């Protein structure tokens, strides 16, 4: 249906979050790539709203310790993905319509992303 | 009656699962009671390596891991002198779903373990030897610990045992689970301090194991099988089953019916014996069975097939096999595809990562082409391809772990592809009813 | 020495001989991803399959070349069908996850998976029918991007095809490991907890890696792989 | 961490070949998990100090097994097997209505501080299905909603493992549905 719309958008606000945190912990956030179906895309027109499909926090040594990625424009089984690196840790959120962003059944705030990454801070970054 | 044995006949005697569950059997007390540790006396004393080899050569005992190669003619491929320390591994890894028969031996009778374990080590020169048992087994490492201790302090572990030039010891190993880990290739590196990804098999253990040393891997229940046949005959042993599956066999049982569990039974009881006298009837309609662990493929849920002897033969005939005799039933109320799901989800968290086919296709590919179907979204072309999947998997892995995920899917479509192309089709999401209370 | 033959070709080749190595010496092909030279072959990529008769005896399950010994009187079979369309199967698997990066990826035209591809990939499939390239159609595998792991060597996550060449080699060549898997499944993932990377010889992998995995930081983004003027000449930095 | 302890160091690699001393990673590693909780990067380089081998080694190693953490996990570690048997017994509404009631993700923690939640593959009692095990213990079988209900009001109390009434019965080897 056309609720993957509202997702790019709700992955679009993701991505704020992340960035935000980066200034409240002074710690490192780059972002890992661009869509291909956007650099690719020669004279094919493009109305999704943003141009980055992945991302991530990385300590001092560079070495991440929180991906966030969102699924490409043409593909089969459309969702959103989190993950922590070494910690064999996988999230996977879809966007429900009237509840909003949520991990399977459960809610994916704000608030439990921001423990999350503060989470893996402390106890996977290594400087 | 003709001496043969393929199920209820009065003659069988219990001698592996006898003493599970007893109170106080755990206790090297209970074991001695009952005539334990008097074959390790006579073996170790009496017979010479080769005799002890040769006696399992006759028994037709065959590897209980679900390999069924003779044990005696492994251990005949065993250098069987060469000036180097050897050393018995204990395989007590038990990851295969539906198969929970060898946990409470562990639990409950480890010193027949362990006398087998000496008469191994006495057959293949054996002076030390480790017990590698995965990380969710706590209640039975904690009394094969205390059993070890026991013989250790009672006399039975030492620098020589009963006066004879033997000597043997035991080193248990606690694992992580992880279910490629069981492989025997696989566990020597896991142990050995390194990743657990297979090793070549042209090399095998009895000539490379180890450490370098030549290493025998046997099955725990092969291991218990050694006391019987060592304490009251080979031909005793070879009295059950047909005629290449001789001995006894722990078979097991889950899934909707009355008493689920295990049955210490002789090889060739029929599964409507199995399901009907012992666990006591289905609970609900059942549309199929996987017979010998979750490996096996399935097989349909008919007349002409319930009356089939579990066997090393009559299901290679059959075009299923017989794994761990644990089978699992599969009623209606389940769609296939769904079980075959959740069985390549499972494969698939399980994969070491070495060969494309298996990590690519199965852990992103074949798990997505099951979740396209079942979930209301596939394809006539998903089914198609996905048939098509299996044999460019099949044919080329590192580890037979590959295989093992496609044969049970393998079948699952050569029975069952109709149902697929329903969902396919339909475009209906696996049904989702209520199991659990 | 032992006698060989290949699709029409007879060889003699001493009895040591890796399969892979009686298939070129008699000059057939194969594809190569697991297998290096002067690294232990270990049937990885599963590419290197041939079809192996030994009496005409031929194999159940196709032969890993790389790893094979050769016996006396062996008839190797690259052309069978069969071969060549599980040869695509595996490249298919392999580009299963790639990231679409060719154009702008610093490894460019040297890059044995894009040769190995339009080499044994797609088989005739037979109409002059609209063809498929891919079947994947799903969502591909995303991890960490353009990591320095160190000032000399950036890492790319995720065009590593997992094979084994940079850990086969750093615990084999200079004895120095600094290098490994880290997870496993589809999820594994190469990495380090010794970060400055120690070893004096860890450049190498830079061109061992048959993906731009690993590149040359000092030689990122200066030209493409034909683009540059090559000099074959000998270092006098020291006396070897 | 294994500094205060050195018995136990030469205990555990007195069981190995003076050669084979990087065997005992694995016992090593897993002494951190249960002290500790999770396994933190200085553990790791301990282990490579003591038994004379390469961080990157032994991390490889710790990783490719699922037991062990490398991120924080509540008191309670609700490990639940989801194979085929224990889903056909309700592992999936046992997961569901399990994730949904305590509001987690298999990553983070409750705030409450003492329930983690990660699906694990066979632990080998498929007859008594489903079935969960809290962290090394032996596993709570037979899982019924009130089973699990009474086991989560028992801890959340305080209650040992060992000292928590559970209804209904398991059987040992053999077990009557009914
Ligand atoms: N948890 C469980 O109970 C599980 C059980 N299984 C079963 O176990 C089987 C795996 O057994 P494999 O390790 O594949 O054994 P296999 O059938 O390849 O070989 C049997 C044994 O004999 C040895 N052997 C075979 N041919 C030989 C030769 N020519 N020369 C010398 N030694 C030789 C092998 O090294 C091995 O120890 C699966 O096929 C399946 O049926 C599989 C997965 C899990
Ligand atoms: C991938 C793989 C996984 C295996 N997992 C187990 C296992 O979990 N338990 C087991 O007893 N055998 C397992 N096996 C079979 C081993 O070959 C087994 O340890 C060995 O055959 C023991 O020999 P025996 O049956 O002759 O006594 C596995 C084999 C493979 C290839
Ligand atoms: S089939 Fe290959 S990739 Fe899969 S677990 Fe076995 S060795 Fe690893
Ligand atoms: S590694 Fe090779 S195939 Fe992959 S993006 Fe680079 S050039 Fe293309
Ligand atoms: S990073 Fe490159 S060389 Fe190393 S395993 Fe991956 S593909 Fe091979
Ligand atoms: S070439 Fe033999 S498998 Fe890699
Ligand atoms: S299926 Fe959950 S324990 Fe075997």
């Amino acid at each position: 249906a056309s609720s993957e719309r509202e997702l790019y958008e709700a992955w679009v606000e993701l991505l704020s979050w992340m960035r935000e945190y980066a200034q409240a912990k002074g710690v490192r956030f780059e972002k890992e790539a661009d869509f291909p179906d956007f650099i690719y895309r020669m004279e094919r027109p493009y109305d999704l709203p943003t141009t980055i499909m992945t991302a991530s926090l990385s300590d001092g040594l560079g070495e991440p310790f929180l991906l966030a990625d969102v699924s490409p424009r043409h593909a089969k089984l459309k969702r959103i993905g989190l993950r922590l690196p070494r910690a064999h840790i996988h999230l996977h959120a879809h966007y429900e319509p009237g509840k909003g962003l949520v991990t399977g059944k459960i809610p994916l705030t704000k608030e439990r992303f921001f423990a999350l990454a503060d989470r893996a801070r402390e106890a996977l970054a290594f400087a | 009656t003709g001496p043969i044995l393929s199920g209820l006949d009065p003659r069988f005697e219990r001698t592996l699962y006898a003493h599970v569950g007893k109170e106080g059997s755990w206790t090297l007390d209970y074991y001695l009671r009952h005539g334990g540790y008097e074959t390790a006396k006579r073996v170790l004393k009496e017979k010479t390596p080769d005799e002890v080899i040769e006696e399992v050569k006759r028994s037709g005992l065959r590897g209980r891991g679900g390999a069924g190669f003779p044990t005696g003619l492994k251990w005949s491929f065993m250098p069987k002198d060469d000036g180097k320390q050897h050393y018995l591994i204990c395989n007590a890894d038990e990851s295969e779903p539906g198969s929970f028969k060898d946990r409470y031996i562990l639990e409950d009778v480890p010193h027949l373990l362990i006398e087998g374990m000496i008469l191994a080590g006495y057959a293949i020169r054996a002076t030390v030897g480790y017990i590698y048992v995965r990380g969710e087994y706590r209640r039975a490492a904690d009394r094969l610990e205390q059993a070890i201790k026991e013989a250790r302090a009672r006399g039975y572990l030492g620098k020589n045992l009963f006066g004879t030039d033997f000597s043997f010891d035991l080193h248990v190993h606690r694992g992580a689970g992880a279910y490629i880990c069981g492989e025997e290739t696989a566990l020597m590196n896991s142990l050995e301090g390194l990743r657990a990804n297979p090793r070549l098999k042209p090399p095998f253990p009895a000539q490379s194991g180890l450490w370098g040393k030549p290493t025998t891997i046997n099955n725990v229940e092969t291991l218990a099988s050694v006391v019987p046949i060592m304490e009251r005959g080979a031909d005793w042993f070879a009295q059950m089953g047909t005629e290449q599956s001789k001995g006894m066999k722990l078979y097991q049982i889950s899934g909707p019916v009355k008493r689920p569990g295990v049955y210490e039974l002789p090889m060739g009881t029929t599964f409507r014996e199995l399901i009907y006298e012992w666990a006591g009837g289905p609970l609900e309609p059942i549309q199929a069975i996987i017979p010998g662990g979750s490996s096996t493929p399935p097989l349909p849920f008919t007349e002409e097939v319930l009356d089939t002897p579990m066997s090393y033969e009559h299901l290679q005939a059959k075009g299923s096999m017989l794994g761990t005799g644990g089978v699992i039933l599969i009623p209606e109320r389940v769609s296939m595809v769904d079980a075959m799901w959740n069985l390549t989800r499972f494969y698939a968290h399980e994969s070491c990562g070495k060969c494309t086919p298996c990590r690519e296709g199965v852990a992103g590919f074949m798990v997505n082409l099951f979740a396209k179907i079942g979930t209301g979204q596939g394809e006539e072309k998903d089914v198609e391809n996905l048939e098509a999947l299996l044999p460019l998997i099949e044919g080329r892995s590192f580890c037979p772990l590959a295989d093992a995920a496609v044969w049970p899917v393998k079948g699952s479509l050569r029975h069952f592809k109709d149902q697929y192309l329903a969902l396919a089709r339909e475009k209906r999401p696996v049904p989702r009813p209520s199991l659990w209370r | 020495m032992v006698r060989v033959k290949v699709n029409d070709r007879i060889v003699e080749v001493p009895p040591g001989t890796s399969v892979m190595d009686a298939v070129f010496h008699a000059g057939y092909d194969v594809p190569l991803f697991c297998s290096e030279k002067h690294l232990s072959p270990i049937g990885a990529c599963r590419m290197c399959l041939v079809r192996i008769g030994l009496p005409i005896q031929w194999q159940p399950k196709l032969a890993a070349s790389c790893v094979t010994a050769v016996a006396d009187g062996m008839v190797v079979d690259t052309l069978s069908d069969v071969v060549r369309e599980a040869q695509a199967g595996m490249v298919e698997f392999t580009l299963l996850n790639h990231p679409l990066d060719c154009p702008t990826c610093d490894k460019g035209g040297a890059c044995e998976l894009q040769d190995r591809t339009v080499e044994y990939g797609l088989y005739e499939k037979y109409p002059l029918e609209l063809p498929v390239y891919t079947r994947f159609e799903f969502t591909r595998r995303h991890v960490d991007k353009h990591h320095p792991l160190s000032p000399f060597v950036i890492l790319d996550r995720e065009r590593c095809i997992h094979c084994k060449r940079c850990v086969r080699y750093f615990e084999e060549v200079p004895g120095d490991e600094v290098l490994d898997f880290i997870e496993r499944g589809v999820h594994t993932f190469i990495g380090t907890m010794d970060f400055g990377l120690p070893s004096g010889f860890s450049g190498n992998i830079t061109d061992i890696c048959p993906v731009g995995a690993l590149l040359d930081l000092t030689a990122r983004f200066r030209a493409r792989n034909w683009e540059m003027e090559e000099t074959p000449t000998t270092c006098a930095l020291c006396p070897v | 961490f294994f500094d205060d302890k050195q018995d136990f160091l030469e205990e555990t690699f007195a069981k190995y070949p003076p050669e084979g001393r990087r065997a005992a990673i694995m016992p090593l590693l897993r002494r951190v998990q249960q002290e500790e909780g999770w396994i933190r990067p200085e553990r790791i380089e301990e282990i490579a100090r003591l038994v004379g081998t390469t961080p990157t080694e032994v991390m490889g190693v710790a990783s490719f097994y699922s037991y062990y953490q490398f991120v924080p996990t509540g008191k309670y570690h609700l490990q639940v097997c989801a194979t085929l048997s224990c889903k056909l017994a309700g592992a999936e509404e046992l997961w569901d209505y399990l994730t949904e009631t305590l509001g987690i993700g298999p990553g983070e923690v409750t705030p409450d501080g003492l329930f983690s939640v990660q699906k694990v593959e066979c632990l080998g009692s498929c007859h008594t299905a489903p079935v969960i095990q809290v962290n090394d213990e032996p596993y709570v079988e037979c899982v019924t909603r009130a089973r699990l209900e009474a086991l989560l009001a028992g801890l959340r109390a305080g209650k040992r493992l060992e000292e928590i009434e559970l209804p209904g019965k398991c059987g040992h080897h053999v077990h009557e549905v009914e």
